[PDB]
């Protein structure tokens, strides 16, 4: 299925989560290593991976950051490095193999979709298209809460009411401001880090916009 | 080998049939024989297939150069490649050259392109050192097509070297 | 010969072969019996 | 020895330490029959060597070889405290935190129960505030800053950037408490157009290098990492997300204060007139760079000699500050 | 030839041992080539620009604290080992290196533009003719200038007048050579500009007519390069990093700055900004004195007579109007203009010329 | 015996002499590779080796060979240097200020450069011509080498500019050493005329870059060079793309404004045309001139030339003054149409 969405919003989040609920092996593929000039390397690695999951049971495949060669835009350039075509090209060979066998599957991940191929929409391919938006309100309550266990605390948070003050913010953003809530125990000389660090530092904006404007303009 | 062409047949023989083999006729009027003609009408009615059949008459070599070729985004090999056809056009009398859609040439640049675009100039400069640069003689035929084109003339109107300009009756 | 050079071969006419080693040189010869066709490939020495 | 070359041709030897790999591009060996590790000496020496492309068991001996000792300038503890950096203090709290109390007392994060940021990120105007104001805050850190610049790291030669970066975590687990800086990484990056575009891993395994040690296994408070930059968007948004580079430090416009504090200590060094009352024509001047503070000081002798004065009066830095407004305004 | 045949001659022919037989056991044939590293092993890398790198050893000519890598040497052909050592001035540097002695140019025949010359003067030629000035003041002369003007005139007299009183090599480097559109290059020929004049410091850095590496845009188009980006700033690292009493100065002119690096603007290294002013008429009695002393003159046209109709004109065409002036004069016949020839030709030069009008009829 | 001598070539190529050594070996710089010290051959003197010297060196030993003449021989495209074209002042001449104009600002400076050194200034350089469009002026700058004994050089700027690393300076520095030896000549510009005999007018983004690498370097020959006898002819009707400095001497030391087809100027073109071609009796030279308006030397050619082409139809080896009338009322609405 073709996934797409803004960075920590769970787009690379949930490719370890869908390979752990079917136990199944995870592989990914980073963007920096899939464009080249030699003819080789990430074009072997279609075939590569594809070797794991045709012995190790069905296994996942996944692709990560897939707009680098699978958006070819108006342009052939393709052509010009082919790196990028010959790794496309031996996909469509790949995903054919086994047609009527769940032990392969091939997905991908990428921020979005700004070029559509009429060759990677089909049954077997990747085809529906998955969006993923920032994080809700109640869905940061869970993630804060995960910080929280992990650090030392009094267990007098509350991670469901100090969740309200946090707007639009994704998996990462909210690792920062975890942060600032530590940092309030310095500034208010405590060894650790109490309920009220927490409120000062949760509900004021961190790692987005400082507002400074108390006055007119 | 098509009709209604009485009126381009009779202007094409004096412009490339007299000068390709008559042309010691021009010598004795003391005038250089025309190093061109520019065609002026919709493509497809005796200007594609036409020009072709009167290399024939000629037995001269038919050399295909268009306005929209030897278009590319490297930079250097415009102006290359325009001298050296002339260059071997030169050596070689029973040559023609025929230019379909000529306003793609003879446009300038009215902006910058900035970056990938230097060559809407470049490939003026070489086309008429072959023409402007050197004297008036023919050692090829050089034949210009308009399809449609409101006003471009950097060298191309006004008797300097072409002669004729054949422009296709609509009626 | 024991050290082998590195090869990429193009393509494997039916029974002849195409290859490219890292010299940037490119020949033709027939294939041998100590090779196969699927042996033949691409990131492979 | 150094080795800035190597090559063999037509050797049979054995399997085991056989090498037989040309270095050059054209005729690339490879070698097979297991896995063989002889950090020391393969089999020669000599003519042995890697350069550019990984084959398989040559990895232990690297020719690490290279004259960039001018590049990296090491230095345990600096003096440096307030020079140009005076009104900074802004920024230093924004650095206390983040380095000088992981360098303290570290022992603090385990009651705290958050954790140091994995590296801290520098900003401002081009060639101000990124030099001196990294040497202030490890005076009182008292950790051992180490500086390499980035421009000899632009180069796209295969295995320069990953190599310096390997060396510098390595010397940062001997001794603890150490800060490595990186001159300029808008010059390294994690990605540019010869990475992807070429055929070269300069700057491929580079980022490795600070994914690995940094935030993979080396420590926070005993190993550190700071950056300067032009401007964020220049990185890889791989080492932007949070868990390597989280805090990014803005150079600000400095207040009277302190341009009172940089005007009385570089007056120290240039000949002044014992009268000269430095609270009034700094306060005539709007907030300026700490570049432009050092213009006023060098300007100002510029007018006494025109004047023809062995000291500088009042009104000659009146004519320098006067100069500053007029051509900057800023 | 006399004083070398009884002294430097019976030095060389009475007494031979070493030093003759130091370049054979070696070997004949020398390759020139850069050494790569240097050790007290004695072996080293050269490589030659036919790029045969090998190793080879050292035997011992000159000690190794004078062998650095990064230069010339002294080295064979087919063994390529180490035979001595040479100059680094055969490694090429620069693509386009103009090194010019003794300038022409000076501060009497640039006119009227002592406003000018006192700027460019101090900090340029005051550090260096009076270095005792900057040091009681205990700061430090700027390096950079900047100057505003044409080819010619602004960019070009103001540069070669100094660089003759201050005794000092003129050195040209041209702007856009700056960049090769090659990765690398930036850094690489900015730090040989210094290596040159960092030994002796015999001369001064000149670079003149910028339109490319002075504006690096946002990105590699639209003019700027992506390579400018990280030139401007290792040339940063090399102005703080070079520090002397003022013999050498690098002085830049372009047409605008507010595309410049703010880095390597670094107010305090370049105190001097110096832009093009329009002249006076007195600017014009230096000019015609120069010329005037060759050419004759009547006796009823003085230096005020052709100072009274002068439009829009600083230094360049002066001398070309007096080119105009002394054509007429051929047609008459006569090799010494006189009054009847500076009426016509002064008609001929400020008449169709300029097109624009600047006029206050907008009332 | 000429011939086995010759079969076996060991090959030689051509190198620059750089510096000298105490040690008997010179430096010489190679194109392909690089700087090489070589060891001199017994005929040939070290020590008269100078800069920029060109000599041979074997492929072989890579030793040098023999020593060549020193002249600039780059890569050549259109810049071949040619001595006296062919043509005349009668054929595009025929107005009184076109050939005054040229004698006083091109053969008084480069053929007698005692003229201007005798009355302390400077020699005109550069110059641009004004006119209407339709000059001719491309074929007037083979006359002016062809009657003052110079050499023609003519510069095009789309052959002097690659896409290569460093063909935008080494391509233009190939011009300004080729100035120093062959000085005693005349240069040409193309790319730059507006005034309708070549019509470019310039390139938006060609001009864009390389006029810092060329421009410049047009000012060095009399800066730097310091050498006369140069004479750069220029043409355009306005200055736009190009540097607006270069008004100041030793790049735009002149112009020449060519004037309009008037009465008395046209009609001794005319007389020009009549010499080359065949005319009957009863025609007038003058009246015909009068009968046009504002023809310059393209229209006049074109009128000569339709004039010729209904003596064809009439198969007549001369040209009645019957198609001079035909001929008038033709090419005046010829021109007019598109």
């Amino acid at each position: 299925a073709l996934m797409y969405g803004p960075p920590g919003t769970g787009k690379t989040l949930l490719a370890r989560a869908c390979a752990a609920q079917t136990n199944a092996t995870f592989l990914k593929l980073a963007a920096p290593q899939l464009v080249q000039m030699y003819i080789g390397e990430g074009a072997k690695l279609v075939r590569d991976a594809f070797a794991l999951a045709k012995e190790k049971a069905p296994t996942i495949i996944f692709i990560d950051e897939l707009d680098a060669i699978g958006t070819k835009r108006f342009d052939s350039e393709k052509s010009g490095d082919r790196e990028v075509q010959r790794t496309m090209l031996e996909l469509l060979n790949q995903l054919d193999g086994f047609s009527s066998d769940d032990r392969v599957k091939v997905l991908a991940a990428t921020n979005r979709v700004d070029v559509l191929d009429p060759a990677l929409l089909r049954s077997g391919r990747l085809d529906r298209k998955i969006e993923f938006p920032l994080p809700s309100e109640d869905s940061r309550a869970q993630i804060l809460q995960i910080h929280s266990r992990k650090m030392t605390t009094d267990d007098d948070i509350n991670w469901q009411e100090l969740a309200r003050s946090t707007d639009e913010f994704n998996g990462a953003q909210l690792k920062a401001v975890t942060v600032e809530a530590g940092m309030i125990a310095l500034r208010n000389g405590q060894s650790s880090v109490k309920h009220e660090d927490f409120v000062e530092g949760i509900s004021e904006v961190q790692a987005r916009k400082s507002k400074s404007v108390s006055f007119y303009a | 080998d098509v009709g209604g062409l009485d009126m381009q047949k009779q202007e094409i023989r004096e412009a490339v049939e007299l000068p390709l083999v008559q042309a010691d006729l021009y010598e004795q009027i003391g005038i250089d024989p025309p190093r061109g003609v520019l065609l002026y009408g919709p493509p497809g009615t005796g200007k594609t297939m036409l020009v072709k059949a009167v290399a024939n008459s000629t037995k001269a070599a038919f050399i295909r150069v268009n306005g929209s070729e030897f278009v590319h985004k490297y930079l250097g090999e415009g102006p290359r490649m325009v001298r050296d056809v002339f260059r071997l056009a030169r050596e070689n009398a029973p040559s023609i050259i025929f230019i379909d859609e000529v306003d793609s040439i003879a446009t300038k640049r009215f902006d910058a392109q900035t970056g990938s675009d230097r060559e809407v100039q470049r490939i003026l400069i070489e086309l008429l050192t072959q023409m402007d640069g050197f004297d008036q003689s023919t050692n090829v035929k050089v034949i210009m097509a308009t399809n449609r084109a409101d006003t471009l003339d950097p060298a191309l109107l006004r008797p300097g070297r072409l002669d004729r300009k054949i422009e296709f009756p609509s009626l | 010969q024991l050290p082998y050079l590195v090869a990429n071969v193009v393509e494997v006419v039916g029974k002849a072969a195409v290859v490219k080693t890292s010299s940037r040189q490119t020949v033709f010869l027939p294939m041998v019996g100590l090779v196969d066709p699927d042996k033949l490939k691409p990131n492979d020495l | 020895h150094p080795l800035q070359v190597a090559r063999c041709t037509k050797i049979i030897k054995g399997e085991d330490a056989k090498y037989v790999i040309n270095l050059k591009q054209i005729a690339k060996f490879v070698v097979g029959l297991g896995e063989r590790v002889s950090p020391t000496d393969i089999e020669e020496g000599m003519r042995v060597g890697v350069d550019r492309s990984k084959y398989n068991i040559e990895l232990p001996l690297p020719p690490r070889i290279d004259p960039s000792v001018t590049m990296m300038t090491v230095e345990e503890k600096p003096d440096v405290t307030y020079s140009d950096v005076g009104g900074c203090k802004d920024q230093i709290e924004k650095l206390r935190e983040v380095v000088e109390l992981p360098l303290l007392s570290p022992e603090r994060f385990a009651t705290l129960g958050i954790d140091p940021p994995k590296g801290i990120l520098l900003y401002g105007p081009p060639g101000t505030g990124k030099t001196l104001c990294a040497r202030a805050v490890a005076n009182r850190t008292d950790a051992t800053f180490i500086r390499v610049i980035g421009s000899e790291l632009v180069q796209k030669y295969v295995g320069e950037g990953a190599r310096m970066v390997r060396e510098l975590f390595e010397m940062a687990r001997t001794k603890k408490a150490c800060i490595i800086f990186f001159d300029e990484i808008d010059a390294v990056g994690g990605a540019r157009f010869d990475d992807g575009a070429g055929g070269d891993n300069e700057v491929q395994r580079t980022m490795l290098e600070l994914i690995t040690q940094l935030d993979g296994f080396d420590p926070r408070g005993n190993i550190k990492v700071m950056f300067a930059t032009n401007r964020p968007n220049t990185l890889d948004p791989a080492l932007l997300r949070p868990g390597r580079i989280d805090r990014k430090v803005e150079f600000s416009l400095p207040d009277l204060e302190g341009r009172a504090n940089i005007f009385r200590i570089h007056s120290k060094s240039m000949s002044v007139e014992r009268g000269i009352r430095w609270e009034l024509i700094s306060r005539l001047c709007p907030n300026s760079t700490g570049a432009e503070l050092r213009s006023v000081c060098t300007e100002a002798g510029m007018f006494a000699i025109r004047a023809r004065r062995k000291v500088a009066t009042e009104k000659d830095f009146l004519k320098a500050v006067d100069k500053v407004i007029s051509g900057y305004k800023k | 030839f006399v004083s070398n045949s009884e002294i430097l001659k019976p030095f060389e022919k009475k007494q031979e041992e070493e030093k003759k037989q130091l370049e054979e056991i070696r070997g004949n044939p020398l390759s020139i080539g850069t050494l790569e590293e240097i050790i007290d092993d004695d072996h080293a890398i050269v490589t030659s620009p036919t790029m045969p790198d090998y190793y080879v050893s050292i035997l011992s000519f000159v000690d190794k604290e004078l062998l650095e890598p990064g230069c010339s040497v002294l080295l064979h052909h087919k063994t390529m080992s180490i035979v001595g050592v040479l100059q680094d001035d055969a490694d090429p540097m620069v693509s386009v290196m103009k090194m010019d002695k003794s300038p022409t140019e000076s501060y009497s025949d640039i006119g009227g533009l002592e406003s000018q010359i006192q700027e460019i003067k101090e900090s340029v030629e005051l550090p260096l003719t009076h270095p005792e000035l900057y040091e009681e003041m205990g700061i430090k002369p700027p390096k950079g200038v900047i100057l505003y003007g044409a080819p010619g005139t602004g960019k070009t007299l103001l540069a070669k007048a100094v660089a003759n009183q201050t005794s000092a090599t003129f050195l040209r480097i041209v702007g856009s050579e700056l960049i090769q559109k090659y990765l690398g290059d930036g850094p690489r020929l900015c730090r040989q500009i210094f290596k040159v004049a960092g030994e002796n410091a015999p001369s001064i850095v000149f670079i003149d007519e910028i339109d490319a590496i002075g504006t690096k845009r946002y990105d590699s188009n639209s003019g700027g390069e992506r390579e400018i980006q990280r030139t401007m700033l290792e040339l940063l690292n090399q102005l703080d990093g070079f520090d002397d009493r003022g013999d050498v100065k690098v002085i830049m002119a372009t047409n605008k700055i507010e595309t410049l690096d703010p880095a390597l603007i670094r107010p305090g290294r370049i105190d001097r900004k110096i832009l093009f002013e329009n002249p006076d008429l007195s600017t014009k009695k230096k000019i015609l004195g120069i010329h005037t002393s060759k050419m004759n003159l009547s006796e009823d046209v003085n230096l005020e007579t052709l100072v009274t109709t002068k439009d829009d004109l600083s230094g360049a065409d002066i001398q070309a109007m007096c080119t105009e002036a002394g054509l007429l004069a051929l047609r008459e016949r006569r090799m010494q203009v006189t009054a009847e020839d500076f009426k016509q030709a002064k008609e001929r030069v400020m008449k169709n010329k300029v097109e624009e009008n600047l006029e206050g009829l907008y009332l | 015996k000429d011939e086995l001598r010759l079969l076996q070539e060991p090959g030689s190529y051509v190198g620059e002499v750089i510096k000298i050594v105490s040690d008997k070996k010179v430096l010489v710089k190679v194109q392909p590779e690089g700087k090489y010290i070589v060891d001199v051959a017994k005929d040939i003197n070290v020590k008269d080796l100078k800069a920029s010297q060109r000599v041979c060196l074997r492929s072989d030993s890579y030793m040098l060979h023999k020593v060549l003449e020193n002249k600039a021989d780059p890569l050549v495209s259109l810049m071949m240097v040619e001595k006296v074209p062919d043509s005349t002042y009668d054929m595009v001449g025929g107005l009184t200020k076109q050939i005054k104009e040229i004698k006083e600002v091109i053969e008084l400076p480069v053929k007698h450069p005692e003229l201007f050194e005798s009355l302390g200034i400077a020699q005109p350089k550069g110059v641009i011509l004004y006119g209407p469009p339709g000059t001719g002026k491309t074929l007037l700058a083979r006359a002016v080498a062809h009657h003052t004994d110079c050499k023609f050089i003519r510069v095009s700027g789309a052959e002097l500019v690659q896409k290569y690393i460093g063909e935008g300076s080494r391509m233009v520095r190939e011009l300004f050493v080729m100035a120093r030896e062959h000085a005693p000549s005349i240069i040409f510009m193309d790319e730059i005329d507006s005034i309708g005999s070549t019509r470019v007018e310039g390139s938006g983004g060609g001009d864009s870059e390389v006029q810092r690498t060329m421009l410049e370097l047009l000012n060095q020959l009399d800066g730097f060079e310091t050498s006369k006898n140069i004479k750069i002819i220029m043409a355009t009707n306005r200055l736009d793309i190009l540097d607006p400095a270069l008004l100041r001497p030793g790049r735009i030391d002149r112009k020449i404004e060519f004037p309009p087809p008037s009465v008395a100027a046209r009609a001794e073109i005319l007389r020009i045309h009549s010499r080359k071609m065949n005319l009957t009796r009863g025609i007038n030279l003058r009246k015909v001139a009068e009968k046009m308006n504002g023809c310059s030397g393209a229209d006049v050619k074109g009128v000569c030339t339709e004039a010729g082409m209904y003596a064809l139809r009439e198969r007549r080896i001369h040209v009645t003054q019957e198609d001079f009338e035909l001929a008038v009322g033709k090419v005046m609405n010829k021109n007019q149409e598109t």
